[PDB]
């Protein structure tokens, strides 16, 4: 029950963060709850998304947040059964967005420059 | 089973921090972050459990709008504090029902 | 409310990822394919008060492959009654289930 | 901001609430209001200030939180059912959780409490786009799905909205705390008839923002946010507050107005459907609306409040700048009743 | 024609790294649609079997079908050999 | 009765082909000259809002007003006809089609119905 | 189980070299005796999150590039790469880089 | 509902092919050149039937042909073959590159003794034909009958009896 252990821990950093004690301390218990949450998915078989969690979510978002926050004061049964073959399907099916999910691509891009423009226009002051 | 629950006892969780507000509008974001987490997790094993493979974009998707808007709302708290000095949550009553 | 400009324009902008069995990268099938496909071709041109009626075989069969709650529960009673078996002192594990059996490629 | 710049901004605003509107996928509908959602707080902290400022951040709260548990829902209808269709939900638990997230996103009661102050802290042309424009999606996605809503939920939330509304006019004397007191009036009358008929509550949404983009031009063309200085109007434009009241008295659902044809409609539905008791109470409830509606006429035109000297300058300079389609607007939301049954345009 | 050459030249200098950044953005986005190998490329994705070849039920009315790998029936590769 | 669903519907148009075997409205239709007296109004309220002579500020404004009025109600009053003949059509085809639903009712004639007599007094 | 074992280790060989280092100089006997908040710093992160966001989405090029639709993948990978490039000039051109 | 049908043990009973990955590597192109017919027959069956109860005697025929082509390998080609799977097996990725040499003395000894020919590149990824004497499944996905439509209705329109017929509004 090595997944349930995780899940576990999992809710007890959400249940540390989420009482909202010293915004850095409940910043330490989100980063060490997105840590057993991208494990949980790492022993699922999610490498990619695991490590995107690790990487984007950790490294960027948390980090903007702790930065900001600086300047200012059971298992294992409902597996399958056969193989994927010589590739990995998650990777695969992450791939198709250049060439399944177009209208994805356009309506996401479209978002990240408005997301640009809107967070300047909200700094600028005046 | 317990896996599922657990996550969903997670985001259950979260909300009601958020919902709970003692100070710290940054709290408040954690809070939305940590549910945004979540959700990230209970979809990526719904979708690698049942094998669909187009779906495998979804998370992703999900976590590149999620840190758009988690930027959006730190601008807003910066400008906030900015006015105030502040993010303390009892500063925002100019407005009232 | 629903504009179908998709199925005016026949553009198909967001209907390949409505569902496991529509076209896969590769050729790989979802893991409930059949019973997914079962259902919708029950389900196909007949409305939804009439699927839900008389399409509830097809949709009860994906529900137990997607999420495979009978199966947990008659596997969970088989090992309850083993294990009370066991604790009891009546019936033994043959020794494939022990590790002493002889594997096949 | 640069005129290039909110031009863009209204497109997307305007864009994701089309891509809620076309798209058959739950994850699009969510990408739409997120784009939406992104793309609407700069329209609001347009004019910078502490209150617009707050307004907006009390905005992003509600609608982030709304969007997250949307998505929750979403994500559950998935686990029990392999579907991504916007249809029939499948689960009673994530059409709960589908319901309370759109309740909060059209600020039905209980989740009313953003819209006033939003609207107060906000000018009067993101007020308009606010309560206007911001109902279209989530009332389109309402319904898509309205044969798998529970209709005690519905019924008690639209009661609750409207009871609610007709209360919390009565004690305001700021005219866009008013105006959001009737929008959540009249969203709780466009949610009570979902359950039984969609034409219905398409036509209760196109009176009511025809009416409302007519009050909202009329506040505009007579720059008062008070009811104190709209009391000054009669002065300098008569035919302003005119106007005005005879689209206040429309607004109060009194026949021969357009106002009255949606309750009126929506009446017989319900009625259609064995339900007498709930439109009764509404209608009872609707009075109220009315009343503080009457309060404005008194205050605005029907009588002569005192003026000011400086007033007489004012006499002699004209609007620059003339909205198109209020003239329309008004013969639209007062002139309408004998064009009834074009209903049937599914409109 | 003198202004854009002159555009050009001001550019060059006090500016290389911009002038050096577009023009290799602008090449990558034009040669590909210029390229004959880009076909070659589709077709060298295409021969790569990620898959089991499914065998068909002979009817007697596929003659383009093979019916052993050997025989002359059938998608060629040696085009890629030759590359 | 929701047609939303009904087979056989073109996602966007606004007039189907099978509309064209209706009549159309008459020109001089009470519905039309209602629609082209609200653009007369429109036009009125456009001339007293800006401060002009209400009767005969803008002649060609007030043309356009009730012209446009009445081409967008020609098309809204076709649309609308339409919309009615499928229902009454549908309503047909069902009753039709489920003899069992809709049995013919056995005349009977008021000389042999009893019905009850509560003088005033 | 090896990375697990392998984290496991690194983790109790610096804890261990860390504490060690704290506590051995704590044996001997001894005499044992704001406001800014700058904005640009604030800009700086928040246009590192959104590049970032930009690349989480230009990640998978290495495996979309075999899938038989060359010419579609080229354009969306392009086009991803032309939005974030107008991100930049964008932030560029209204002084959102400057110091 | 129901009861599934498994076969006995017995039925399950072959002589296993008991080679390792690299003996099954080093001969892979010859036996798929020889061995093409019962494995085309027993993947066509197994793609069709869809069952792994359905598809056993095929099965046992393609582990009889793998046995034979082996055995003719065995009294023909021993020592090459068995360097050049040494070969194969010494590496962790199992590549054919790196011992080309080896694999030429391999093909030479086949084709001095039994006449084999190595296929070519992109021949054993081609689609071939089956001829079967199986019969055709008729209802694979075991399926029942679809419901019947709705019934379609279809006609001339008319104009709508008296009109819209909403309280008084005579049109
Ligand atoms: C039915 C459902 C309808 C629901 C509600 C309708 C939405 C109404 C809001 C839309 C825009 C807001 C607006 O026009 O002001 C309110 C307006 C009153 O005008 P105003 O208060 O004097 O304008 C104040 C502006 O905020 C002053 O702002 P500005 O001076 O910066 O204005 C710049 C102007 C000029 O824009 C330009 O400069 C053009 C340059 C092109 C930019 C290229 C960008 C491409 C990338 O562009 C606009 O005004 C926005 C147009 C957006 C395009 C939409 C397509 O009232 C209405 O528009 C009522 C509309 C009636 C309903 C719509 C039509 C009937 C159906
Ligand atoms: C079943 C119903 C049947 C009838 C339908 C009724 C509605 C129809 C019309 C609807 C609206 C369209 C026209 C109104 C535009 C407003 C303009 C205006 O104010 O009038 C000025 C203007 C005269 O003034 P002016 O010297 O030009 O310039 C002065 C400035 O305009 C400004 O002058 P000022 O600033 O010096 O004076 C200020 C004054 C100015 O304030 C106003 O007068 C504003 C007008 C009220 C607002 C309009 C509401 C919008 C429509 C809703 C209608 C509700 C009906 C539902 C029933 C409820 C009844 C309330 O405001 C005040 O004094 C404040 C005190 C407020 C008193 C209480 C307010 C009650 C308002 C309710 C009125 C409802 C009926 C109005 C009838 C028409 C009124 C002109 O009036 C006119 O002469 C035009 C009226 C129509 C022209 C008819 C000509 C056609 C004849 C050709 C031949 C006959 C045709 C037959 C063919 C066959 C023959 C061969
Ligand atoms: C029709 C009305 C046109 C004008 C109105 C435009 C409305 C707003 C703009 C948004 C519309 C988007 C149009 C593109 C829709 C995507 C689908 C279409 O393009 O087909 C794709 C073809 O891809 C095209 O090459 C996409 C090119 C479009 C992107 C270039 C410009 C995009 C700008 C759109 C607006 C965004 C902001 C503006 C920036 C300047 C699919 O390729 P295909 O391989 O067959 O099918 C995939 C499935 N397979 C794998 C099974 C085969
Ligand atoms: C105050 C009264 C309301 C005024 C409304 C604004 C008036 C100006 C708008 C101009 C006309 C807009 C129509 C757009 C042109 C083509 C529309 C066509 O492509 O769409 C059709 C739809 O056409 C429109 O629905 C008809 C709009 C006509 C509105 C008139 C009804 C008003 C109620 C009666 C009051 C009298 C008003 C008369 C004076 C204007 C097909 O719809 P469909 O994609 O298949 O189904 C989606 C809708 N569902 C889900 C509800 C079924
Ligand atoms: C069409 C292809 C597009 C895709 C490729 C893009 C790749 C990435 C490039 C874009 C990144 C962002 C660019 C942002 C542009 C900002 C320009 C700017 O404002 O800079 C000016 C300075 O630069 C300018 O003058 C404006 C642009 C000058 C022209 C640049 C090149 C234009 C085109 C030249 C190449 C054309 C094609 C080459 C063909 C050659 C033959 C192969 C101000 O600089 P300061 O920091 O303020 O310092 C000034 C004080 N010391």
């Amino acid at each position: 029950y090595i997944a349930f252990i995780l899940s576990t821990i999992f809710v007890i950093g959400f249940v540390g963060f989420s009482s909202k004690p010293s915004p850095i301390y409940g910043g330490l218990g989100l980063i060490v709850s997105g840590g057993v949450g991208c494990g949980i998915v790492l022993n699922f078989g999610g490498s990619f998304l695991g490590l995107m969690v690790f990487l984007i979510y950790l490294g960027g978002m948390l980090v903007v947040f702790g930065y900001t926050t600086a300047m200012a004061t059971g298992d294992w049964v409902i597996y399958d059964t056969g193989d994927s073959g010589f590739f990995s399907e998650e990777a695969m099916g992450i791939a198709a967005l250049y060439s399944y999910g177009t209208w994805l691509v356009i309506v996401t891009g479209w978002s990240l420059l408005i997301g640009v423009v809107v967070i300047m226009e909200i700094t600028r002051g005046n | 089973p317990l896996v599922y629950m657990n996550i969903i006892m997670a985001f259950a969780i979260a909300l009601a921090g958020l919902l709970m507000y003692r100070s710290h509008l940054m709290s408040s974001l954690l809070c939305l972050e940590g549910m945004m987490l979540s959700l990230f997790i209970m979809s990526t094993l719904i979708i690698l459990n049942t094998h669909f493979t187009l779906a495998n974009m979804m998370p992703i998707i999900l976590l590149v709008f999620a840190a758009c808007e988690a930027a959006l709302g730190l601008s807003l708290l910066v400008m906030v504090s900015n006015t105030y000095g502040t993010d303390y949550v009892q500063n925002l009553n100019l407005l009232q029902c | 409310p629903f504009f179908d400009v998709q199925k005016r324009l026949g553009l198909d902008l967001d209907r390949w990822m409505t569902i496991q069995s529509a076209e896969q990268p590769h050729k790989i099938p979802g893991r409930c394919h059949a019973f997914e496909k079962e259902w919708i071709e029950c389900a196909h041109g007949i409305g939804g008060i009439r699927a839900e009626k008389e399409c509830k075989i097809e949709f009860d069969d994906f529900v137990e492959c997607l999420l495979r709650q009978k199966t947990m529960k008659r596997l969970s009673a088989i090992k309850r009654q083993r294990d009370k078996l066991i604790k009891e002192g009546k019936y033994t594990p043959p020794p494939h289930h022990l590790g002493k059996e002889d594997p096949r490629p | 901001m640069n005129p290039i710049i909110y031009t863009t901004l209204i497109m997307t605003v305007m864009s994701g609430t089309m891509l809620v509107m076309i798209s058959s996928h739950w994850l699009l509908i969510w990408i739409g209001f997120e784009m939406n959602l992104l793309a609407m707080i700069p329209v609001l902290m347009k004019n910078f200030n502490p209150r617009a400022t707050e307004a907006a951040t009390k905005y992003f709260l509600t609608q982030a939180t709304a969007s997250m548990m949307l998505m929750m829902a979403i994500i559950i209808n998935l686990l029990y059912s392999g579907q991504w269709t916007i249809t029939k939900m499948f689960n009673p638990v994530a059409m709960t959780m589908m319901t309370m997230a759109l309740a909060m996103k059209l600020g039905l009661s209980p989740f009313h409490f953003w819209v006033p102050e939003v609207t107060q802290g906000i000018s009067l042309q993101a007020g308009l786009l606010l309560l206007t424009w911001q109902k279209l999606a989530p009332l389109s996605v309402l319904c898509q799905i309205s044969q798998s809503i529970n209709p005690n939920l519905m019924l008690t939330m639209a009661m609750l909205s409207i009871l609610i509304g007709g209360w919390g006019g009565l004690n305001q004397t700021q005219l866009r705390k008013i105006m959001a007191y009737s929008s959540i009036a009249h969203m709780g009358w466009m949610t009570a008839v979902l359950p039984y008929n969609t034409t219905m509550t398409i036509l209760n949404l196109l009176i009511y923002i025809t009416m409302t983009l007519a009050m909202f031009m009329l506040l505009i063309h007579s720059s008062a946010t008070t009811t104190l200085s709209l009391s000054h109007t009669w002065n300098k434009m008569p035919v302003i507050t005119s106007l005005m009241m005879v689209t206040l008295l429309s607004m109060g659902g009194l026949p021969p107005l357009s106002g009255f044809m949606p309750k009126w409609m929506i009446i017989q539905e319900m009625t259609k459907n064995e339900s007498i008791i709930m439109p009764t109470l509404m209608a009872m409830t609707a009075l109220l609306n009315l009343y503080f509606y009457m309060r404005l006429a008194y205050s605005s035109s029907l009588t002569m409040f005192p003026s000011t000297n400086n007033m007489k300058m004012k006499w002699q300079f004209e609007h620059t700048k003339q909205m198109k389609l209020l003239p329309t607007m008004i013969v639209l939301s007062t002139l309408v009743l004998p064009m009834t049954p074009a209903l049937s345009s599914l409109n | 024609a003198g202004r854009i050459a002159s555009f050009l030249k001001n550019a060059w200098a006090k500016e290389p790294v911009l002038v050096a950044s577009f023009a290799i953005g602008g090449l990558a986005i034009i040669l590909p649609s210029l390229s004959p190998y880009t076909n070659y490329a589709i077709r060298i994705n295409r021969a790569t079997p990620y898959n089991y070849p499914v065998p068909l039920r002979d009817d007697g009315n596929m003659p383009d079908v093979p019916s052993h790998p050997q025989d002359p029936q059938g998608p060629s590769l040696e085009w890629l050999k030759n590359l | 009765t929701m047609m939303s669903g009904r087979p056989g519907r073109v996602p966007l148009q606004f007039l189907p082909n099978e509309a064209r075997s209706l009549p159309p409205p008459k020109l001089t239709d009470p519905r039309l000259v209602y629609m082209g007296f609200l653009g007369y109004c429109s036009g009125l309220i456009d001339n007293a809002i800006r401060r002009r002579p209400v009767v005969s500020a803008g002649l060609h404004r007030q043309l356009l007003y009730v012209t446009s009025f009445v081409f967008f109600g020609y098309y809204l009053l076709k649309r609308q006809d339409y919309m009615y003949a499928l229902r009454d059509h549908d309503m047909f085809a069902y009753v039709k089609s489920h003899p069992e639903d809709f049995p013919e009712k056995d005349k009977k004639t008021y000389g042999e119905i009893l019905e009850e007599f509560h003088p005033v007094r | 189980m090896n990375i697990m074992l392998t984290l496991l280790t690194n983790v109790t060989l610096a804890s261990l070299l860390v504490l060690i280092a704290f506590w051995l100089p704590q044996l001997n006997a001894y005499s044992e005796k704001r406001l800014p908040f700058s904005m640009k710093f604030f800009l700086v992160a928040i246009t590192f999150l959104l590049f970032d966001l930009e690349i989480a989405l230009l990640l998978p090029l290495p495996w979309a590039s075999q899938t038989n639709n060359l010419k579609t993948m080229l354009t969306m990978a392009l086009f991803l790469l032309i939005l974030l490039a107008a991100s930049l000039a964008y932030e560029w051109t209204q002084k959102g880089l400057e110091w | 509902p129901g009861i599934v049908e498994l076969p006995t043990l017995e039925d399950l009973k072959v002589q296993e092919v008991k080679v390792s990955s690299s003996v099954l590597k080093a001969a892979a192109h010859h036996y798929g050149a020889q061995c093409d017919k019962p494995n085309k027959e027993f993947m066509l069956c197994r793609w069709e039937e869809k069952d792994p109860r359905r598809c056993l005697e095929e099965g046992k025929l393609v582990n009889q042909c793998a046995l034979d082509f082996f055995r003719q390998i065995k009294r023909h080609c021993a020592e090459p073959f068995t360097e050049y799977w040494t070969c194969i097996d010494y590496s962790g990725l199992q590549l054919f590159r790196h011992c080309r040499k080896q694999q030429a003395k391999f093909d030479e000894c086949v084709l001095d003794k039994l006449g084999w020919v190595r296929p070519d590149l992109g021949e054993l990824s081609k689609v071939t034909k089956v001829k079967t004497d199986r019969p055709l499944p008729e209802n694979p996905y075991h399926s029942r009958a679809r419901p019947e439509p709705n019934p379609e209705a279809e006609g001339d329109l008319k104009p709508a009896k008296h009109g819209s017929r909403l309280f008084f509004w005579t049109m």
